[PDB]
RNA sequence: AAUUGAAGAGUUUGAUCAUGGCUCAGAUUGAACGCUGGCGGCAGGCCUAACACAUGCAAGUCGAACGGUAACAGGAAGAAGCUUGCUUCUUUGCUGACGAGUGGCGGACGGGUGAGUAAUGUCUGGGAAACUGCCUGAUGGAGGGGGAUAACUACUGGAAACGGUAGCUAAUACCGCAUAACGUCGCAAGACCAAAGAGGGGGACCUUCGGGCCUCUUGCCAUCGGAUGUGCCCAGAUGGGAUUAGCUAGUAGGUGGGGUAACGGCUCACCUAGGCGACGAUCCCUAGCUGGUCUGAGAGGAUGACCAGCCACACUGGAACUGAGACACGGUCCAGACUCCUACGGGAGGCAGCAGUGGGGAAUAUUGCACAAUGGGCGCAAGCCUGAUGCAGCCAUGCCGCGUGUAUGAAGAAGGCCUUCGGGUUGUAAAGUACUUUCAGCGGGGAGGAAGGGAGUAAAGUUAAUACCUUUGCUCAUUGACGUUACCCGCAGAAGAAGCACCGGCUAACUCCGUGCCAGCAGCCGCGGUAAUACGGAGGGUGCAAGCGUUAAUCGGAAUUACUGGGC
């Protein structure tokens, strides 16, 4: 019941709105009594149908032939989540990359396909738009080839157009079908390649023959001849091929309309790889010195799984998802956790089914399963039960470029907020947790609206959580811009029963630019003991006290110089205390004289928007009140770099990605701090 | 119905069976009917390990009381008269 | 629920039925015999009597109805037979 | 559980040598005992019954290297036993494995005789023990083991063994090393400068 | 020899005595919190919401009860995988066993909880009207027949769970008949009631070669007892409030019928008109009781975690069945609340069982290993089941031990603090120089929990038998969760390991600087408005030590509800 060579292992990969889902929904009612069970059966719906691994069997004959399991990996919880997809990738053997046949330009549908290079994996077309008007399978052929360059052979063509959608021909073995529903695919038969189409079918037909004959002087010879090599072989040909990333075959149908998916399921055991024809996957001995090996795909040899997914469970509790690389992890067990160390008790093990769980005794090499146990455990760890030195791997970086201010309205929602964001970080380690320096709020940094949006939600509900979820907040700097004229610092009370008394004066004026963090720069020019020396170390300190809070908007002060010149001690007081006190007045003081002014940072950012995006990302960023410096070129696209007040970056991250579709991306980093703009320096005081 | 059983009063790691004449129901170290000698796993090799008194044992087990499998143990272990 | 001794359940219910009719039908002989005794009827007081006697202990015997129960009827029921006749 | 801090500071405190330096030199003398307590050791130690109550029982702490959690315990021990709970008090405590080390010579200073026993270097009526809270019975040969025999601090331990005062309710040697607790001491032997009726007040209480 | 042992102080006032409160010194606790934290042993570990719950598991077992072929493990006439000796199932139930099913038994025992209940309870001491599976003593029956059903076969409603007709077949399943005392009804006479057979083995002989028969063992049925368990009766004892004083009409009693294992208003009809109540009914509030536990000199006070007995409960309420025993904890039916499954017609489920989750709270943990041990259920036994239990993981919660070095070491370093500038103090502490290695780390050796079973033998008991079986010896090969066990030995280096409170008096321990009724300290008295031992820091010292403080709690102090042992 378990053949390794038999696991198909997938994730339904494409562009946004492109199919993803619809064509997932359609593989698992195929696939799927059950049928007739869901037959005659938004976002928290969305997210709960959606589950780790679903089952299902598909053969073209019940017995005396080839039975298949397709376990169709899919929950990226965002649009084309690179996140979810490369993981997914790592952990697989294939991928299925749905186009959108009416879809234009699908710029961003670009985005998941690097993704599939980037894990070199095998991965097969379906232009699922044949129905829809400007459904074009020709131009989703074409696009390919010049956008993509996938090199991709025509499997399958279209019989009919658009509303005359009736039937599909197999041109692998000469053999069409018809369907004679509009819907809920219950009529399908074997017909013969009508008329009109037998030509078109005899072309490509040779076209495909001679595909599968390039990489072999064998296959060559036969070419030349017409000769039709082995089709046991030329299913075996295209498989070698496509496996070995050199040829993408393309597929044809209506995912909507429940026409060639069938079809489609063949191609995925006919040509998609196994558990077995990806190579074997690397890793390094702890040693320091590297020492790379390859883990052989071998139920027998020493286990060794990677965990790529913590999972909270409204029932089981924590769920940690593994792919099982060699060796077998079994229950009952205890297994060794090598990027810590210690011991780890195994208690169950259990499949995520469409309606159900399943209790089983193991999970060999090759497969998948959820593990209910393992509390210290978490993402990218590597175990090894057997002994076998575990070893890791982890080769990116996810970026984030938003941040969003939560000040849960409660203290009760800040605790449960915590857990909302330490129990959700061991999920998706992209993003970070912190406290504004000067608020003392909670920061949450994503990739987009969505994601937030959907987090936000699992906040409030999930975790109960009602609170005034943030958008932009404020912060700033403060520094003048003229030399002080005098500014003195007296302090004389009798407020202690005994005398107080601290006098000096000092000539702060604003300080010049540093690497260092020496924006602050004190020197004592104190003569001739004007003021004890008993007491510079007060006034330093009362000085240092004031820098923490400044006029405009209590905020601590930077980059100046200050200078003590004279000063004087008094009958009974002359004091560590009563210089202290003396030096904050005169900061104060200073500070609000010299004409004072805001400081914001500044960012360094570069845009990368396509080729033809390029000049709409330059006027946005002109109207952000930016400054160009200058535009690089990159590809088939453009690098703008500029400064641009992170205070008016305000959504600057959407505002982009909404002229690109997402086309666009951008890196942000601190550059230095500038003197604010007028209007805005009045908004601060308060 | 009643049956000599031991016990279990002894410590973890270092146990001390203690040998009673009680209702199978009851639980093991619940309520008992007499106590009738004991029983010690680690008495090592002095004198003294296992002092069972049988002229109480064979009232009952010819009573009516049954017998358990460690409990006859200890009966044909200790010999019977020497 | 299932339990595997859920057949402990159509076990007994199956004996329910079983022990409702024979615990029912001892009962109609009983009535029978303090009915005669109720109206006077001396005759059919005894005749009534030796036909719940041999069902009375047989039940009795058998477990759904054991001892007291039975001897108390015939006790009883033979010491209302020889109050007036 | 131990002190480890400066142990002359704790004889100079108390007035009286505790034979924590019993070493070599005697007398204790060339460090600075007596006017010495600490800062203000010219400061007259003008206390109260509690005071002198307490520096009783304290200074015998001190001696033994005893602390309160296990002090205690040897209190409501002495008092439990029949007899004067002063002079039981006293015996728990002469019982110690480790003091039944130090009178015998097998150690220069209590602390030392103590160390000895830690890292079983000593042996019983066969069996090694490790732990100091072994209360030594009569009848029993306490020794040290064929190992680490006759090495360094147990010479000079055995050394000044002779010119001290010299128990006689144990038998010690010289060639095997070994010894014997023949009995218990009693009030008799060791005392002097020493009272129990004060020690056990501030317990009693 | 065995409950032989009792302490005080601070504060009213200018001062004193007396009276009378508060507070501290002593122990203790399922603690929590704050700081810190090295190891081992043992023990304990949801006190609030009996608040709601995912999943797994917690009660299965017997073929030596039976009908039987479905799975996989052997044999099998005869057929075949065929590469003509290497060898596969068509089936067959011949049998080692076994899904489902029928039947027997345990599911009423263990385990969990403090909800209720102030009296159908508990504790203590007795009583008499009964029942009592398994385990046992004694004495007899164990004869002879019949009618069905599950499984399964055919058909069929189903999504699933789970059924609907027609068939047919066996038994330790069920029901008659015969038999009937020391039994039951009864003064007596008489009358009346039970059963089940199934296995091991076997010599002349023999049959419808499966057996009869002989014999043995294990069960069935009846009666009288032992033992155990249970129900019931009765007296005493078992919290607070009087700002609750009358309460009760099945309530008290008689009789008759009925009723349960048994007595009884347990129930009903009738007659009687009493019954409970200052020695505290009723009502309200609160709470499980006890052995004991904590404290105390005792007397008492407080308390009822863990361990053990008892009662009651098992989401709430109510009722009933099966059964020796439950008005049942993973059983059932109905109603209420709630959750889950569903193709929408229709069903299922309850952790105050183990771990665990949501929620609450100051706070209480792993969804572990094994039936090796003990014990329980079934069985002849072998075995099987077993979240009881035996252990492990987590936490210093607590108790009890241990280590974090041991000696030597000077006119007494430097530095820091104080200083009448002489000096003192930190200070044998550090450095330096010898020596040692428990615990942690590493590498090896290696107790106990193991007694019994399983096959060969020598008898001894039964028998027609040396075969079978039971028991007792002998002999040989073997059955460990813990666990990298406990323990022991070897290697290296002192290597990896100390913080915490307090220092005015109470109460062990004080100088300086900083602050100046400000900032702050505080259990009580009482400190700070210029030399503050009380505030903050530092020096030093003291009290403790993997614990140390704080707070909370009961008792003692408290003769401060004073019976022992006080006043107006």
């Amino acid at each position: 019941t378990t053949p390794i060579a038999r696991y198909r292992n997938i994730g339904i990969s494409a562009h946004i709105d492109a199919g993803k889902t619809t064509t997932t929904e359609r593989i698992l009612f195929y696939t799927g009594g059950e049928v007739h069970d869901g037959a005659a059966t938004e976002q928290e719906r969305g997210i709960t149908i959606t589950s780790a691994a679903t089952t299902a069997f598909w053969s073209g004959m019940a017995k005396q032939y080839e039975p298949h399991r397709i376990n169709i990996i899919d929950t990226p919880g965002h649009v084309d989540f690179t996140i979810e997809v490369e993981r997914s990738m790592r952990v697989l053997d294939g991928a299925v990359m749905v186009y959108c046949a009416v879809g234009g330009v699908q710029p961003q549908s670009e985005t998941v396909w690097r993704q599939a290079n980037k894990y070199k994996v095998p991965r097969i077309a379906f232009v699922n738009k044949m129905d829809r008007m400007g459904a074009n399978f020709l131009k989703v052929v074409n696009q390919i080839k010049t956008r993509l360059g996938a090199n991709p052979v025509p499997l399958q063509l279209a019989i009919g157009a658009e509303e005359h959608f009736t039937g599909v021909v197999d041109l692998v073995k000469m053999k069409a079908i018809n369907w004679n529903d509009a819907d809920q695919g219950v009529t399908f038969e074997y017909e013969d390649i009508p008329a009109d189409m037998v030509e078109l079918a005899n072309e490509w037909h040779q076209n495909l023959i001679e595909s599968a004959a390039e990489a072999s002087e064998e296959l060559m010879e036969k070419y030349l001849g017409g000769e039709e090599l082995t089709e046991a072989e030329i299913k075996g040909a295209l498989r070698q091929r496509v496996l070995n990333n050199e040829i993408i075959l393309v597929t044809c149908g209506s995912a909507f309309k429940n026409k060639g998916v069938q079809a489609m399921l063949d191609a995925v055991i006919d040509y998609l790889p196994s558990p077995v024809d990806v190579p074997a996957i690397n890793g390094i001995l702890d040693d320091g010195k590297d020492t790379p090996a390859e883990r052989h795909a071998s139920d027998d040899e020493p286990f060794s799984a990677l965990a790529f997914k913590i999972a909270t469970d409204p029932f089981v509790g924590n769920l940690t998802f593994f792919r099982v690389y060699s060796g077998v992890v079994n229950s009952g067990d205890t297994v060794l956790n090598s990027v810590k160390a210690a011991r780890e008790r195994f208690g169950r093990i259990v499949q995520m089914h469409a309606n159900k769980r399943e209790e089983i005794k193991e999970v060999r090499a090759g497969d998948i399963a959820a593990a209910i146990g393992l509390k210290d455990v978490t993402t990218g760890d590597t175990l090894c039960d057997p002994d076998a030195p575990i070893i890791l791997e982890r080769m990116e970086f996810p970026e984030p470029v938003i941040s969003i201010a939560v000040e849960p309205k409660t203290k009760a929602d800040q605790e449960k907020m915590g857990l909302a964001l330490g129990r959700l970080a061991k999920e998706d380690p992209s993003f970070r947790v912190w406290t504004d320096e000067e608020s003392n709020q909670t920061i949450i940094a994503g990739m987009g609206e969505l994601h937030l949006d959907i987090i936000v939600d699992r906040m409030k509900r999930e975790f109960n959580v009602e609170a005034n979820v943030g958008k932009p907040q404020v912060a700033y700097r403060e520094t003048i811009r003229q030399k002080v004229t005098d500014v003195e610092g007296k302090h004389a009370k009798q407020s202690g029963g005994r005398g107080q008394y601290g006098h000096v004066v000092i000539d702060m004026y604003p300080l010049e630019p540093g690497s260092n963090p020496k924006g602050y720069e004190f020197i004592n020019d104190i003569k001739g003991g004007v003021i004890p020396g008993e007491y510079i170390p007060a006034v330093d300190k009362g000085i240092q006290e004031q820098l923490k809070a400044g006029p405009l908007a209590g905020y601590p002060v930077v980059d100046m110089g200050i200078r003590l010149h004279f000063g004087s001690y008094h009958d009974v007081d002359s004091s560590e205390l009563a210089f202290k006190l003396a030096a904050s007045i005169a900061f104060k003081e200073g500070f609000k004289k010299a004409k004072p002014v805001l400081l914001e940072p500044i960012m360094k950012v570069e845009v990368e928007t396509p080729e033809e995006n390029t000049g709409d990302v330059i006027g946005d960023l002109s109207r952000r009140r930016g400054m160009l410096k200058g535009q690089e070129s990159e590809v088939t696209g453009v690098k703008i770099h500029a400064e641009v007040p992170l205070s008016e970056m305000f959504g600057y991250a959407t505002q982009l990605r909404s002229l690109t579709k997402g086309r666009a991306s951008y890196t942000m980093e601190f550059l230095k701090y500038d003197e604010a703009p007028s209007n805005v320096a009045q908004a601060v005081i308060e | 119905m009643v049956t000599i059983r031991l016990a279990r009063h002894g410590a973890k790691k270092r146990p001390f069976y203690q040998v009673v004449v009680a209702d199978s129901r009851n639980a093991r170290n619940g309520r008992f009917i007499e106590r009738v000698g004991f029983f010690n796993p680690i008495a090592s090799e002095k004198e003294e390990g296992t002092r069972l008194d049988l002229d109480r044992i064979a009232h009952w087990v010819g009573q009516g009381a049954t017998i358990s499998d460690r409990v006859a143990a200890l009966i044909k272990e200790v010999n019977k008269a020497a | 629920n299932i339990k595997s001794a859920k057949k402990r359940a159509i076990q007994s219910e199956k004996a329910r039925k079983h022990n409702a009719s024979r615990r029912s039908m001892m009962r109609t002989f009983i009535k029978k015999v303090y009915a005669a005794i109720e109206a006077g009827d001396k005759a059919a007081a005894q005749k009534a009597f030796n036909e719940m006697q041999p069902i009375v202990d047989r039940q009795a015997a058998k477990g759904l109805i054991h001892k007291n129960k039975a001897a108390r009827h015939k006790a009883n029921l033979t010491a209302q037979i020889n109050k007036l006749a | 559980a131990r002190y480890l801090g400066p142990k002359l500071k704790l004889s100079r405190r108390e007035g009286t040598d505790l034979f924590l330096k019993s070493g070599v030199r005697a007398i204790d003398t060339k460090c600075k005992i007596e006017q010495a307590p600490g800062q203000h050791g010219a400061r007259k130690p003008r206390l109260s019954d509690y005071g002198v109550q307490l520096r009783e029982k304290q200074k015998v702490r001190r001696i033994y290297g005893v602390l309160e959690r296990q002090f205690r315990n040897y209190y409501k021990e002495a008092a439990r036993l029949k007899g004067n709970t002063g002079e039981n008090l006293l015996a728990l405590l002469e019982g110690r494995l480790d003091n039944v080390v130090y009178r015998m010579g097998f150690g220069a200073t209590r602390a030392e005789a103590r160390q000895l026993v830690s890292h079983k270097a000593i042996m019983v009526n066969g069996r090694v023990v490790n732990i100091a809270s072994y209360q030594v019975s009569p009848n029993d040969v306490v020794s040290i083991r064929e190992k680490a025999k006759k090495q360094s601090r147990v010479k000079a331990a055995l050394e000044l063994a002779e010119q001290r005062e010299k128990p006689t309710w144990l038998e010690v040697d010289a060639g095997k090393m070994e010894g014997t607790f023949k009995r218990k001491p009693e009030r008799s032997d060791l005392s002097a400068d020493i009272n129990e009726h004060l020690i056990v007040e501030l317990y009693s209480k």
